[PDB]
C-alpha cells in the first residue's frame, strides 16, 4: 500500500499531500516536488533560505510560486490521489534547481526548504497561519559510484638523527561512500627506522565550513578506532581496517534535525567547478586520517578525502505488470 | 563568439543510479526522445521517461530486446521469434506474434508500427488489433552477412531504406525499396533520411533522401529526390557534398542522421562524435565541432528544438539544435556566405 504525506491547515481548511518528504538530488536534476492541495485563489509556495540563529540572519536562495486552485503532466500519483479524494483535490508541481544547496543543519545555522500551501486574492496579501499549511521537506544529495582507481595517499618521515624512512601508504576501498556504509581503509607501513610503531589510530572526520553572515570552520571526528598494533624496526605491516561514520557533539553537519529519526550526518557538498561557494551557506567535507603512533618519536599520519553522499531512493509474458495516508511529523 | 547550434547535455545516467555496464548498443534503446529503455540483468527492463527522468520503472522481463513506443506507454518486447506487444497504461498485453524466422533488427517506424528485419525480408507490424506482420520486401543480396544498423521510411511509407554495415574500413550497404515500383535499389551509405521539402514556386512537397557515407572516394553526402515530380512540381537537382574528416579521424565515418524540417538542416552525427550541419536544400556544410569524447550509439529527433537527441557509451544524454538566433548572422559574418543566409532567412525565418 502506497504511503502518502498529509497535513492540514490549523482550521482544517487546506490539507496538502506528498508522496514522500525528501526529494533526490540527482546531480543534473532534482526529484520533483509533487503534490495536491485538498481545497481567493489557492497559492502554493517553496522556498530555500540560508539562516543563521531567536534568528538574526537569513538569505533567499529560491522561491517558487504556484496557483493550484484554479487552475507539464501529472505523476501517477498526482492523479491516483486526485481521483482518490476527489475534485477539490488540486495537483502542484515544482522543480528544484540543481545548484541550490541540499539540506543542511549545524549545531546555529543551515539551509531549508519550506512548501507554504495558503488562500489569498493576490500573491501580496497578508497571509493567516489559520488557514495557510507549512511542510519542511529536504533536498538529498545523491552520487553513484565512479569507475577506476580508489584513494591513496602517502607519507615518508625521517626522524631526528636518522635517514631511514618510515613509509605509510593507505587507500580507501572506495571515493563515493552512502549513508551507513562500512570504509574499508588499507594500511601498509614500511619501518625501516629504529623506533616502533606502538598502535595505529584511523578516524572519520568532518569539515564544515559556514560561508554567510558569519564565518567559520568546524571539525569534528564521525569514526575514530585505535588498534594496539605495532609495527618493529626493519618490518612491513599490512593490514585493512573497517570505520562507519555514524551519528548515534557541536559543530557537527547534520541534513535534517537532530530530533528526528531520519536524519544523517550532512553528505560532503558536490562543487562545481568555480560555483558560489557563498550562496550555499555551508561546506561539507569528509576524510580518512590514518595515524602511526610512534614510540619515541612524532607520529606519522596521511588522510584521505572521500565523499558522502544520500543513497538512491529503493504465463508467456515477456514483461511482468501488476495507497495509505500517514502525518508528515 | 557566436554559434549556429545549441548543444546541451540533458543528464548522464549512472546519476540517476543506473549501471554503466548497461549503457550501451543492445541494452539501451531510445526510439523517441520520450523514453530510454534499458535492459538490466541477477532480468529486467528500466523506463526512464524523459519528462521524469527521476521515476524511472523497473519490471521483470525475459526478453531479449525491449523497444518503447515513439510517443505512448507501449512496450514491444521479444524473446527470440517470440515477439510481444504491451500496454503498461492498461498492463494489458496487447498483441503477440511468433515469426518463422528471426528477427535480427526492430523498431517503431511510427506510433502504431513496428517494422521487422530478419535474415530474409522485412516486415511492417501494426500494434492495433489482430494483424499479422506485413511482408513488405525481401532483402537484397548486397546486405547479406551485414550487422543491420537502421531502418528509414519517408512520411507516406513509399519509401523504404534498409541499412547495414561490415568490417571489410567499415562498408555501408543500403537497400532503398520502393513500395509502389515494387524495386530495389542497392546504395553505398552509412547513414540516411528522408525528409518534405517544398521547392519554390512547387505545387506539392518533394520526399528527399539524404544518405551520408565515407567511401572509396572519402566523405560524401548526398540529396536526391526519389520518385517522379508532382503535376505542378520542378524535379529537386541532385546535390552531392563531401563530407570532411580530420587527420585523427582516419577511422571515423557516419553513425546518424536526423533531419529538420523547421529548419531545412541535416544533422549527421560520426562514430567518434562529431557533429556536422548540412543545408539540406544545398548540401551547403554549415557547422562541424567534436560534441562527445565516446560514440553517440543511439539517436532521435528532438521534437521540442526539431534537433537531434544520442546517448553516448559513457551515459551521457545529448543535443543539438539550431540556435534560432544565431545561425543567420553566424553564416552570414564567420562563415561569409550571406546568399546562403538570407536564403535560409527568408525559407525558414
Amino acid at each position: 500500500g502506497t504511503r502518502v504525506f498529509k497535513k492540514a491547515s490549523p482550521n482544517g481548511k487546506l490539507t496538502v499531500y506528498l508522496g514522500k518528504r525528501d526529494f533526490v538530488d540527482h546531480i543534473d536534476l532534482v526529484e520533483p516536488v509533487d503534490g495536491v492541495v485538498l481545497v481567493r485563489r489557492v497559492y502554493v509556495t517553496l522556498t530555500c533560505a540560508f539562516r543563521y540563529g531567536g534568528l538574526t540572519f537569513r538569505k533567499d536562495l529560491f522561491v517558487a510560486n504556484v496557483q493550484s486552485f484554479p487552475p507539464k503532466p501529472l505523476t501517477r500519483l498526482q492523479e491516483r490521489l486526485i481521483k482518490k479524494l476527489g475534485e477539490h483535490a488540486y495537483p502542484f508541481t515544482f522543480e528544484i534547481p540543481p545548484n541550490l544547496p541540499c539540506s543542511v543543519t549545524l549545531q546555529a545555522c543551515g539551509v531549508d526548504y519550506e512548501v507554504k500551501a495558503f488562500c489569498a486574492e493576490n500573491l501580496e496579501e497578508k497571509i493567516h497561519k489559520r488557514n495557510s499549511v507549512r511542510l519542511v521537506i529536504r533536498k538529498v544529495q545523491y552520487a553513484p559510484e565512479r569507475p577506476g582507481p580508489q584513494p591513496t595517499a602517502e607519507t615518508t618521515r625521517q626522524f631526528l638523527m636518522s635517514d631511514k624512512p618510515l613509509h605509510l601508504e593507505a587507500s580507501l576501498d572506495k571515493e563515493i561512500y552512502y549513508h551507513g556504509e562500512p570504509i574499508s581503509v588499507n594500511v601498509h607501513v614500511t619501518n625501516n627506522t629504529n623506533k616502533t610503531v606502538k598502535k595505529i589510530k584511523i578516524s572519520v572526520r568532518q569539515y564544515a565550513d559556514i560561508c554567510l553572515f558569519n564565518t567559520a570552520q568546524y571539525k569534528c571526528p564521525v569514526a575514530m578506532e585505535e588498534a594496539d598494533d605495532t609495527v618493529a624496526p626493519s618490518s612491513t605491516f599490512c593490514k585493512v581496517y573497517t570505520l562507519t561514520p555514524f551519528l548515534a557533539k557541536r559543530g557537527l553537519a547534520l541534513d535534517g534535525k537532530l530530533k528526528h529519526e531520519d536524519t544523517n550526518l550532512a553528505s560532503s557538498t558536490l562543487l562545481r567547478e568555480g560555483a558560489n561557494r557563498e550562496i550555499l551557506g555551508i561546506i561539507v567535507s569528509y576524510k580518512v586520517k590514518v595515524k602511526l603512533v610512534v614510540s619515541r618519536g612524532g607520529d606519522v599520519a596521511v588522510e584521505l578525502p572521500f565523499t558522502l553522499m544520500h543513497p538512491k531512493p529503493k504465463d508467456t509474458n515477456l514483461i511482468e505488470l501488476d495507497i495509505v495516508f500517514e502525518d508528515f511529523a | 563568439q557566436i554559434l549556429p547550434i545549441r548543444f546541451q547535455e540533458h543528464l548522464q545516467l549512472q546519476n540517476l543510479g543506473i549501471n554503466p555496464a548497461n549503457i550501451g548498443f543492445s541494452t539501451l534503446t531510445m526510439e523517441s526522445d520520450k523514453f530510454i529503455c534499458i535492459r538490466e540483468k541477477g532480468a529486467q527492463v528500466v523506463i526512464i521517461d524523459m519528462n521524469d527522468p527521476s521515476n524511472p520503472i523497473r519490471r521483470p522481463i525475459s526478453a531479449d530486446s525491449a523497444i518503447m513506443n515513439p510517443a505512448s506507454k507501449v512496450i514491444a518486447l521479444k524473446a527470440g521469434k517470440t515477439l510481444q506487444i504491451f500496454n503498461i497504461e492498461m498492463k494489458s498485453k496487447m498483441k503477440a506474434h511468433t515469426m518463422t524466422d528471426d528477427v535480427t533488427f526492430w523498431k517503431w517506424i511510427s506510433l502504431n508500427t513496428v517494422a521487422l528485419v530478419t535474415d530474409n525480408a522485412v516486415y511492417h507490424w501494426s500494434m492495433e488489433g489482430e494483424s499479422q506482420p506485413v511482408k513488405m520486401f525481401d532483402r537484397h543480396s548486397s546486405l547479406a552477412g551485414c550487422q543491420i544498423i537502421n531502418y528509414r521510411t519517408d512520411a507516406k511509407q513509399k519509401w523504404l531504406l534498409l541499412t547495414g554495415i561490415s568490417a571489410q574500413r567499415v562498408v555501408g550497404a543500403m537497400q532503398l525499396y520502393s513500395v509502389d515500383r515494387k524495386v530495389s535499389q542497392p546504395i553505398e551509405g552509412h547513414a540516411a533520411s528522408f525528409a518534405q521539402f517544398k521547392m519554390e514556386g512547387n505545387a506539392e512537397e518533394s520526399t528527399l533522401f539524404c544518405f551520408a557515407v565515407r567511401g572509396q572516394a572519402g566523405g560524401k553526402l548526398h540529396i536526391i529526390e526519389v520518385g517522379t515530380p508532382p503535376t505542378g512540381n520542378q524535379p529537386f537537382p541532385k546535390k552531392a557534398v563531401d563530407v570532411f574528416f580530420p587527420p585523427e579521424a582516419q577511422n571515423d565515418f557516419p553513425v546518424a542522421m536526423q533531419i529538420s524540417e523547421k529548419h531545412d538542416v541535416v544533422f549527421l552525427i560520426t562514430k567518434y562524435g562529431y557533429i556536422h550541419l548540412y543545408d539540406l536544400e544545398t548540401g551547403t556544410c554549415i557547422y562541424m565541432n567534436r560534441i562527445s569524447g565516446e560514440t553517440i550509439f543511439v539517436t532521435a529527433p528532438h521534437e521540442a528544438t526539431a534537433g537531434i537527441i544520442g546517448v553516448n557509451r559513457k551515459g551521457q544524454v545529448l543535443s543539438v539544435c539550431v540556435e534560432e538566433e544565431n545561425i543567420i548572422p553566424y553564416i552570414t559574418n564567420v562563415l561569409q556566405n550571406p546568399d546562403l543566409a538570407l536564403r535560409m532567412a527568408v525559407r525558414n525565418n
